DNA sequence: ACTCTATGATTTACGACGCT
DNA sequence: TAGCGTCGTAAATCATAGAG
């Protein structure tokens, strides 16, 4: 039958999901607090130095701005 | 003290399970039709919207082991 | 109590659409 | 077009409720 035929799915070329470590995650927040919107230069900087292409550390940014988002939607009742 | 997570009722889970299953072909609820689920669980809509990913993940990943809870719905 | 595992929540990675 | 923004979600992973 194949009811989830017409969902949404993952582009069978998608990247795999990689959990980054405490060390990437606590320096992007930090880069995060000190500008929340990332400059192209920044960006190229936070990337080499983490290990994590600018395609990622551009993406980091935009999810953490939604959970940013998510978290005082949660606040405001 | 810190809110704990919870595994919600059995009437949440019967109230998102007969919507899920009401509409399997594109189990997709709107902002509106995820607030009115909200109200009738007791729940918020990000709750709902987690139940909803997390629904049809599983059901997709495991079509047979939700069998019969899709009969009874 | 003390494992296990089920389930609600969170984290990566994108597609679709916005705008300049 | 290039390129960054948001919104919603997929799929993997987390955290720990809760069930033996």
């Amino acid at each position: 039958n194949n009811p989830a035929a017409n969902w949404l799915h993952a582009r069978s070329t998608r990247k795999k999901r990689c959990p980054y470590t405490k060390h990437q995650t606590l320096e992007l927040e930090k880069e995060f607090l000190f500008n929340m919107y990332l400059t192209r230069d920044r960006r190229y900087e936070v990337a080499r130095l983490l290990n994590l292409t600018e395609r990622q550390v551009k993406i980091w940014f935009q999810n953490r701005r939604m959970k940013m988002k998510k978290i005082n939607k949660d606040r405001a009742k | 003290a810190r809110r704990k997570r919870r595994n919600f009722n059995k009437q949440a889970t019967e109230i998102l399970n007969e919507y899920f299953y009401s509409h399997l072909s594109n189990p997709y609820p709107s902002e509106e039709a995820k607030e009115e689920l909200a109200k009738k669980c007791g729940i918020t809509v990000s709750q709902v919207s987690n139940w909803f990913g997390n629904k049809r993940i599983r059901y997709k990943k495991n079509i047979g082991k939700f069998q019969e809870e899709a009969n009874i719905y």
